[PDB]
RNA sequence: UAUGAUGCCCUGACGAGUAGGCAGGCGUGGAGGUCAGUGACGAAGCCUAGACCGUAAGGUCGGGUCGAACGGCCUCUAGU
RNA sequence: UGGUUAUAUGCCGCCCGUCUUGAAACACGGACCAAGGAGUCUAACGUCUAUGCGAGUGUUUGGGUGUAAAACCCAUACGCGUAAUGAAAGUGAACGUAGGUUGGGGCCUCGCAAGAGGUGCACAAUCGACCGAUCCUGAUGUCUUCGGAUGGAUUUGAGUA
RNA sequence: AUUGGCGAGAGACCGAUAGCGAACAAGUACAGUGAUGGAAAGAUGAAAAGAACUUUGAAAAGAGAGUGAAAAAGUACGUGA
């Protein structure tokens, strides 16, 4: 008859296993936690969390953040790491020289990074070459500039873009929206 | 008017068939589904072209 | 096979074998009930009009828009990367497999 | 250096000539996909079935 | 395997025909074997029945018999050999109905349209 | 589907997953988007500000092909030259050998300026620039040319 | 080497519950694969204060009746 | 010995389902048995997952083809997306290593360690900058009423960054 | 374009309280002045070989005998809850 303090059987809310059945990605999930478990280094505990994201918590990340990141001082000599999808971007002309190591490369990003001498690197031989990760970077991409991440949070007052089909005048700017009709939000 | 037919995107029906044809080596798998094939040559199998 | 002479009148009666071009390889052919593999008797030809359909490195594509899929690891073994030279370096010295049960 | 399947002649008898795998069997091999996917294809010859 | 698009693999449809065939079908449907004797003599594999042949039972429980048809009683699929019988508790006798798939042809009955009906499927008659 | 959905976890259950002070009945605030202006005015209010009124001058028989006008920033403007004459033209920025952008061809009705094109003198063909455009354009040396 | 790493093992705390939510499994009719599965030397079904397994849905067996088809597993599906 | 089952004895145990603050109810259904029998399918969408590509994406309206109602391939356009804002005419996103500061995972350097310092993605807060609207300011020139440069404002958008 | 007519081909359809109201002499039998309403009802066995004959009884049937692999298959017929 124990007093409760905090909930009974409460389930940390984090993921312990990807939901994906890709059996590749179960293989650098079991790469991982045995680097997690055995290096104690904490390169490898924030990895194995990062392979454990969805798609949604998993963003893209441009070639051009890589060149901010690369640009930032100090950071000229290391490696890159992105968990999720490595995307090009047209909008960068001079890039540096490198190495990146990611999940996916989209084509454009492999014919970029590889045409200015660089290398895209899978995580396996990322672990092979880095077991403490050794003068590397981590990027994460923009997590809340979603389409869906607009409309959270929707209330009088607070301007979080109405879920609405189709836009432009006669839907949704009548009374509640401007001061003449009625009265504004 | 059930939807009876399905899509399937088609780069990632591309996809299956060139898993497909990358399982239709090493013998570990071919063994796995029936195919008493324990006495072969080395696999794939190719014959030639008279055939 | 890759170029049709009489082959597929020749084995459609005995029963269990089905002929595919090169051009076709369906999907319900090659993974029946999903599950992988099936004994695929190649012809030369269509080997190396395999090599011409699903692209590579060295020829494009003749698909439009297509190269084939990518890895997300180098190499399918795990214990030898595990093992081989750099992480044994940096590995703390193991415990029992087990525990030893204290009081 | 692909692995240099030999050809086969028709009554046994390995030919010595050699050929390269042409590299879609270094594709990754996904049952996953080839799963879902054949479950999705296998769908697609459904004639329709409904009461009057 | 069937290629055309005319004839029906649907088995409803195919016991519909047999159980339904008129009369003049069930001449082509009740078609029975020569034996190796005939096919060293008109070189032809099977003939539609008819009530007069000289004819063996080479599978039953009259296996062995031969014998003369009296009469093909085409409504239950059946001919009745004149010498396989069953007899009855009350004395009688009844023909036994056989299936003229699982007869013998030894000696036929020729008259014009057996003759012309060998000569269309290769014959070579005495 | 139906050996996944939840219903097939709920037979036993008396109100299948409904209740049993609030039936689960037919229709019990009206259909559709019934009372708006009523007993469904908190959810009109919040969630949609400005459903109920008019507005603006009514426009009688629009045709989209009046409103065809798909923008482009000056950041993409490379996308439309091809890959391979690209670096050909990045290299040796020098007049008389200027690219040439058609930006109808490719479907885009107004350039529109946002920031830091190279500075390799282009000509690009337009219907329609900004004011921000074109001194980029003219910045970095090349012309503008109003096409219809 | 010789077996499952969505395993094996150690330690601790805790465990009522209608409406309701979620997860893990059992069962039914049909589809693909598979066990070169079972089967008229007798399938399936039915009866059985006979026996074994699982906490339970349920499974398995022995006996009697019976007379033709049917089951396990990886998956799909619903008029479950 | 043990299991099952019937009977015996001690103690306990009111018919289930349902509305209901409350049922064993002098509240309602139920004589019994078998078979049937109730949150499905679709159009359009929200959140979250899984997958493929990814500044793109969607072969399937249609064509080529065929072991032919499957499979395989494909040119056009077109949908959504990459650009907002206004009633509309219209206009339309880098002053500045696409900013400042604070807090920030990780990395690097020193330190035996503890800690010190640099760098700081995602994300939060906040100050600014840019775009559209509105209210003003209104110059060089002017088809002499046009054109709007510049600079602002407790304003404003479902914006850029 | 086509749930009608004719002739075809097929199904991850239903399997006889389902599928059309109708797998059978089904718009049938029957009800109603009438317009109209509108059922139920499949499967002995491979083959009727569907029980010659004896005996009790007024007879139906019984009990033997017999058929048939099997009448715990006898037309009140697959199994039979």
């Amino acid at each position: 008859g124990i007093d409760h303090t905090s909930k009974q059987h409460k389930r940390s809310g984090h993921r312990t296993a990807p939901k994906s059945d890709n059996v590749y990605l179960k293989l650098l999930v079991k790469l991982y936690t045995f680097l997690a478990r055995r290096t104690d280094a904490p390169f490898n505990k924030v990895v194995l969390k990062a392979l454990f994201l969805s798609k949604i918590n998993r963003p893209p990340v441009s070639v051009s953040r890589i060149a901010r990141a690369l640009k930032q001082e100090g950071a000229a000599n290391k490696t890159v790491v992105v968990v999720g999808t490595v995307t090009d971007d047209a909008r960068i002309f001079e890039f540096p020289k490198t190495t990146v190591a990611a999940l996916r490369f989209t084509a454009g990003a492999r014919a970029k990074i590889v045409k200015a001498g660089g290398e895209c690197i899978t995580l396996d031989q990322l672990a092979v070459r880095a077991p403490k990760g050794q003068n590397t970077l981590i990027l994460r991409g923009p997590r809340n500039s979603r389409e869906a991440v607009r409309h959270f949070g929707m209330g009088p007052h607070k301007g979080k873009a109405p879920r609405i089909l189709s836009t432009g005048r006669k839907f949704e700017r009548a009374r509640g929206r401007r001061r003449s009709k009625g009265f504004k939000v | 008017w059930r939807k009876w037919n399905v899509k399937v995107n088609h780069n990632e029906k591309r996809y299956a068939t060139a898993s497909a044809i990358a399982a239709t080596a090493v013998a570990s798998l071919v063994l796995a589904r029936g195919h008493r094939v324990e006495k072969i040559p080395e696999i794939p199998l190719v014959v030639s072209t008279d055939l | 096979y890759a170029e049709d002479n009489g082959i597929v009148k020749a084995l459609r009666n005995v029963p269990g074998v089905e002929t595919a071009n090169v051009a076709s390889l369906n999907l319900l052919q090659l993974a029946p009930g999903a599950h992988l593999g099936r004994f695929v008797i190649w012809t030369e030809a269509a080997f190396t009009k395999l090599d011409q359909v699903w692209g590579s490195e060295t020829v494009a594509s003749s698909k439009v828009g297509y190269t084939l899929p990518s890895h997300i690891i180098s190499t399918s073994d795990v214990t030898r990367i595990i093992n081989s030279s750099e992480i044994q370096s940096a590995i703390r010295p193991a415990g029992q497999a087990t525990q030893k049960r204290t009081h | 250096s692909r692995p240099q399947v030999t050809v086969h002649s028709l009554t046994g008898e390995a030919t010595a000539n050699a050929l390269p795998l042409p590299a879609v069997f270094s594709a990754p091999i996904r049952p996953d996909i080839v799963h879902t996917v054949f479950t999705s294809v296998n769908k697609n010859k459904r004639q329709a079935y409904a009461v009057s | 395997a069937k290629q055309s698009l005319d004839v029906s693999s649907d088995r409803r449809k195919a016991r519909k025909a047999y159980f339904t065939a008129p009369s003049s079908q069930r001449r082509v449907l009740l078609s029975a074997p020569l034996s190796k004797e005939l096919r060293a003599q008109y070189g032809i594999k099977a003939l539609p029945i008819r009530r007069d042949d000289e004819v063996l039972v080479v599978r039953g429980s009259k296996k062995g018999q031969e014998g003369k048809i009296s009469s093909v009683y085409r409504l239950k699929f059946a001919v009745q050999v004149d010498k396989v019988t069953k007899e009855k508790v009350n004395g009688a006798s009844v023909p036994i109905n056989l299936h003229p798939s699982k007869l013998v042809i030894t000696k036929l009955h020729l008259d014009k349209d057996r003759k012309a009906l060998i000569q269309r499927k290769g014959g070579k008659l005495e | 589907p139906s050996r996944f959905t939840k219903t097939r976890k709920h037979r036993g259950h008396v109100s299948a997953g409904k209740g049993r002070i609030g039936k689960h009945r037919k229709h019990p605030g009206g259909r559709g988007m019934a009372g708006g202006q009523h007993h469904h005015r908190i959810n009109m209010d919040k969630y949609h500000p400005g459903y109920f009124g008019k507005v603006g001058m009514r426009y009688f028989h629009k045709q989209q092909a009046h409103f065809w006008k798909p923008v482009l920033n000056l950041d993409k403007l490379w996308t439309l030259i091809p890959e391979d004459k690209r670096d050909q033209y990045l290299k040796s920025a020098s007049k008389e050998t200027a690219p040439v952008i058609d930006t109808l061809a490719a479907g885009y009705g107004k350039i529109l300026g946002k920031g830091r094109i190279p500075n390799v003198p282009v000509i690009v063909k337009a219907r329609f620039v900004s004011k921000l455009a074109e001194e980029k354009i003219r910045a970095a040396g090349g012309v503008v040319e109003l096409i219809a």
